[PDB]
């Protein structure tokens, strides 16, 4: 596999205080983690609901285990209707 | 000031490419996935991000080193974030009763 | 037109600003 | 500390399970619970289990669409246990 | 030839709280217990390797014991792109005796 | 009675077990169900750890053994408590001071202890 999130980690890391220049290992850490979150939310995603993987339950795992992904999924669903409402 | 401002700006225009994810979901499901699907699971992972580094910074901070960012503070942030049930594996099948 | 040129002005300075040398460590 | 902060807003508050058969769990645990307090801690926490598994078990029911009444079958409580550290595993079809 | 010796161990505790000292008592066993999670890892690595008819350990079978039973995510090594997960093998001799179960039950 | 719990109180009788509760049967199935339905779930995951289609005889004789471990540890071996024994019974007996009162262990190690309670205001 190579990298496919180098240079966007990098803008995401000194967006929540770690420097302009982060070490190369620490974005090699970063870039699995997110790879695995991603596969360990779809895995447990296509048993939930129905063996598809409709958006209904991914708001599920959101609560009862952390309330920032719940409440940053509501503002972004929100927020879809009122950017398609200014066309 | 002069930082807080770029960094604040980095802190909200930075985010996942929606044309890789899209590949990266539907090489796991086999067929498809929507829009409303890639918009919330590349918004999460930006979450996530936040979750690691706000907390591999309270790693640093509790030690004795300055803000560059080592791996020894983020072995140490997935550790104490799988403590608190923050980072799920579906690999291990856990029992409480015992 | 407007919104298929402006999306990737959000990025490209993404790449001008941040990360400009790349470093490693033992 | 939290857990004795927490504790005034327990004084109005009163658990489903009683106390008597709490106060017996713990005696065979292990201690007679002299403080009423404490039998008034274990019970909500162990109501609070309960109601989280009946729960989660209720929206599995709820995201397979029938929306009339909602019957506590095997299917909706089995994969709501294994959020937690229940792992049942029941037969069919013994042949 | 040991693997931990009794400074990397009291960094690890001075990395926690400062002010806290082991005795040769809690040294001695912490010392031991690294070593029998060292042994019993590789032990049931090399099976795993031993079972894809292999005679090298790749990092690809440390993982799946750490994972299953020790409930580790080592997070900086990567892997390669997990196939599409297969959901339902279920099999046509089970839906035809489940197909019973409810022929009784309702009708 | 199916042909697996009329073979289940074959086993029951072979051991010194002649009076049983009659639950006992659909426990002793519940358990030979969870069993092989959790080898044959370690049995997939090495099936496809080592990329093979089906799931072979070696597969589940790796699965059988890997949980051998864990689910049915076991109690200590025979040489293992031999040699944890004959070091321990070479230290001689200690003698007996005369008058200590309540013989007991150092402070830490007893129950005995101020065990407070909370003021009920």
């Amino acid at each position: 596999r190579k990298r496919l999130f180098s240079k966007e980690l990098r803008c995401m890391m000194y967006g929540f205080g770690d420097d302009q220049n982060p070490y190369t290992e620490s974005v090699d850490i970063l870039e699995d983690l997110v790879i695995e979150f991603i596969t360990e939310m779809t895995h447990k995603a296509m048993s939930i609901g129905r063996q598809g993987r409709v958006q209904v339950e991914d708001i599920v795992f959101l609560i009862r285990k952390d309330p920032r992904k719940f409440a940053r999924v509501k503002d972004l669903l929100t927020m879809n209707e009122e950017l398609k409402r200014a066309r | 000031s002069e930082e807080q401002l770029n960094r604040y700006e980095m802190y909200r225009r930075s985010a996942f490419p929606k044309a890789a994810i899209k590949r990266l979901i539907q090489s796991i499901t086999g067929t498809s996935v929507s829009q409303n699907v890639v918009i919330a699971m590349s918004g999460i992972s930006k979450v996530f991000v936040g979750e690691v580094v706000e907390e591999a910074l309270d790693v640093c901070e509790k030690w004795g080193e300055m803000p560059p960012l080592q791996p020894k503070h983020m072995r140490e942030a997935v550790r104490r974030l799988k403590s608190k049930g923050q980072i799920p594996n579906s690999k291990h099948k856990k029992i409480i009763f015992f | 037109v407007n919104l298929s040129e402006e999306s990737a002005r959000i990025l490209a300075t993404n790449s001008e600003l941040v990360g400009t040398l790349t470093r490693s460590c033992k | 500390t939290p857990l004795v902060d927490f504790l005034m807003q327990l004084e109005d508050y009163t658990p489903t399970i009683p106390d008597a058969v709490t106060g017996y769990y713990l005696n065979r645990a292990g201690f007679e619970a002299s403080d009423p307090r404490i039998i008034r801690l274990i019970s909500l926490a162990a109501q609070k289990f309960i109601s989280d598994i009946a729960n989660d078990a209720l929206q599995h029911c709820k995201m397979k669409g029938k929306d009339r009444k909602y019957t506590l079958t095997m299917e909706d409580l089995t994969p709501a246990l294994s959020e937690y550290g229940i792992n049942v595993k029941k037969p069919h079809y013994f042949t | 030839n040991q693997v931990l010796t009794k400074k990397k161990l009291q960094d690890l505790v001075r990395e926690v709280d400062p002010n806290e000292q082991l005795d040769e008592d809690v040294e001695e066993m912490l010392l031991q217990i690294a070593d029998d999670f060292i042994e019993s890892v590789v032990t049931a690595a090399c099976q795993l390797a031993r079972h894809r008819k292999s005679s090298t350990l790749e990092v690809k079978d440390v993982q799946l014991h750490l994972e299953r039973q020790w409930n580790m995510w080592i997070p900086g090594f990567g892997s390669e792109e997990i196939r599409p997960y297969k959901k339902a093998c279920t099999t046509e001799a089970h839906k035809q005796r489940m197909a019973l179960i409810r022929k009784t039950t309702k009708k | 009675m199916p042909k697996d719990a009329q073979m289940m109180a074959q086993i029951l009788k072979d051991m010194g077990i002649t009076e049983y509760e009659p639950r006992v049967i659909n426990q002793m199935l519940e358990f030979a169900f969870r069993y092989v339905t959790t080898i044959l779930d370690d049995a997939k995951i090495y099936s496809s750890h080592a990329k093979k289609a089906t799931v072979d005889a070696d597969d589940v004789r790796l699965a059988i053994q890997c949980r051998a471990d864990q689910s049915f540890t076991s109690p200590p071996p025979r040489d293992f408590l031999l040699d944890i024994a004959r070091q321990r019974n070479q230290t001689p007996l200690p003698l007996i001071k005369p008058y200590s009162g309540p013989r007991l262990p150092p402070d830490r190690y007893c129950l005995t202890a101020p065990n407070y309670r909370l003021k009920s205001l």
